[PDB]
């Protein structure tokens, strides 16, 4: 409503609204700790999660 | 030169006969094919320990294969280092096992021991001065037993003045799924005990309950114990082919350990299995080494030695290390628990100290003390005999083969004076 009345009104040509919020970039998820050599390359990931 | 012969026996021998020489050859930089990839100067100066140098740059291994089904050969064979391995060594016969101690000790080597004795004193000819030779088998394995018993009787005489070293797994306490286990078991521990100097006692037990414990991997493959035992031996192997202070000699061990003539049977442990998030959870000091080193839950050979006390013990770390850590450690040991030991020798303790670290992870060590821990696996097998044999089930076999109880009964008699020798001797 405001951007229209002003279009005629106070004869008001486009403004459009600029973002002013604040952003931050996404963290990783941990890997796996390197094969030990002892272990299955597969089944220790699993195991090697929580 | 001093250098080292293998003999790998039974289908458990093929086991550990391919894991060990695997991880020996990933160790040293050999590719599966043999072209050897020289990264490591030291351990391509002193690959003459082990192996021979052929053209081009392969080594072969001077290792032989014995068995009886062609079969676990040819999987072996199909290994990813069977190329690695001899059609040379690749000697073998026709016949079933039987799962048979006495056909194997009387009628199946009666036409392969002739041939395994031309090549292995080929071999022992072909190079110049063995240490002695390592033998994998299985004690309560049948065909292991029948041939590594008449090997080594008659290798006793063909070398009075090497070292028979030997490597047997101990029957699951629990189960032996072969029910003639034991009968077998108190067969060859009299001619083991009479004609070897040191044996090697394992069980699979305790391996999975490391399994378990910090492996906790719940996926096991008798391969990824196999990957540890073959570790395990690595460990004492390693101060041969390594500089630095070190008495790397088995006779050092046989001399420094043995106390009496006739005993000979040691248990191992060894140094950090790294779990889940140990690796970034662990910081490695010389404490931490020696109080998992030093414990009774990474002991992994036959039974807890609470029950018991060690007669004496001896430790060998990978690593950049200094004498004074070592020394205060034991110092500590010896004044926490005074009675954990024996009276009879006072300082029981050995170290030794391998300047070259393992590949990837900076220290690691070998345990290895003989202790009063054996008593509980004899008593087992000795009830567990004298339960089957007073009512000789089983046994019509054994007497079509060609058997009689007379040497059951000198068996068990021999075995008897090991427990009381034991017995009297610590307590
Ligand atoms: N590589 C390998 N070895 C095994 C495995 N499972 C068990 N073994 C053990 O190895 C033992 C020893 O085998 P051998 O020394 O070849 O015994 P043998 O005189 O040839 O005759 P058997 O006792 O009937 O096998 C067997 O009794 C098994 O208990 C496995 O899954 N893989």
């Amino acid at each position: 409503f405001t951007r229209q009345f002003y279009k005629d009104k106070f004869g008001m040509p486009d403004l459009p609204p600029v973002d002013v919020t604040k952003k931050e970039p996404p963290p990783v998820k941990q890997e796996l700790p390197p094969y030990n050599g002892y272990g299955l390359i597969e089944d220790s990931a699993q195991n090697c999660f929580a | 030169m001093r250098e080292i012969v293998h003999l790998q026996a039974g289908q458990c021998g093929n086991q550990i006969g391919a894991k060990f020489w695997e991880v020996i050859s990933d160790e040293h930089g050999i590719d599966p094919t043999g072209t050897y990839h020289g990264d490591s100067d030291l351990q391509l100066e002193r690959i003459n320990v082990y192996y021979n140098e052929a053209t081009g740059g392969k080594y072969v291994p001077r290792a032989v294969l014995v068995d009886l089904e062609p079969g676990t050969m040819d999987s072996v064979r199909s290994g990813p280092f069977g190329q690695i391995f001899r059609p040379d060594n690749f000697v073998f016969g026709q016949s079933g096992a039987g799962n048979n101690w006495a056909k194997g000790h009387y009628t199946e080597g009666a036409e392969l021991v002739d041939s395994v004795l031309d090549v292995v004193r080929k071999e022992a000819e072909s190079c110049d001065c063995l240490q002695g030779f390592q033998l994998t088998h299985s004690l309560g394995g049948g065909t292991g037993s029948g041939m590594g018993t008449l090997l080594i009787s008659k290798i006793r005489e063909e070398y009075p003045d090497r070292i028979m070293n030997t490597f047997s797994v101990v029957p699951s306490p629990k189960v032996s799924d072969t029910v003639v286990e034991p009968y077998n078991a108190t067969l060859s521990v009299h001619q083991l005990v009479e004609n070897t100097d040191e044996t090697y006692c394992i069980d699979n037990e305790a391996l999975y309950d490391i399994c378990f414990r910090t492996l906790k991997l719940t996926t096991p493959t008798y391969g990824d114990l196999n990957h540890l035992v073959s570790a395990t031996m690595s460990g004492v192997t390693t101060c041969l082919r390594f500089p630095g202070q070190l008495n790397a000699d088995l006779r050092k061990l046989a001399v420094n350990m043995v106390p009496f003539p006739r005993l000979h049977f040691f248990m191992p442990g060894f140094a950090p299995l790294t779990s889940r998030g140990s690796q970034q959870y662990r910081a490695l000091t010389v404490p931490e080494l020696t109080q998992q080193m030093f414990d009774a839950k990474n002991m992994m050979a036959a039974c807890d030695p609470r029950h018991g006390r060690y007669l004496t013990v001896a430790a060998v770390f990978r690593g950049r290390m200094s004498m004074k850590e070592v020394d205060e450690q034991m110092l500590n040991v010896q004044n926490k628990n005074s009675s954990y030991f024996v009276e009879w020798i006072p300082n029981n303790v050995k170290t030794a100290v391998c300047d070259i670290p393992p590949r990837g992870l900076k220290m690691s060590a070998t345990f290895i003390g003989n202790s009063t821990a054996i008593q509980e696996l004899f008593k087992r097998i000795s009830e567990q005999f004298t339960a089957m044999f007073r009512r000789k089930a089983f046994l019509h076999w054994y007497t079509g083969e060609g058997m009689d109880e007379m040497e059951f009964t000198e068996a068990e008699s021999n075995m008897n004076d090991l427990v009381s020798e034991y017995q009297q001797y610590q307590d």
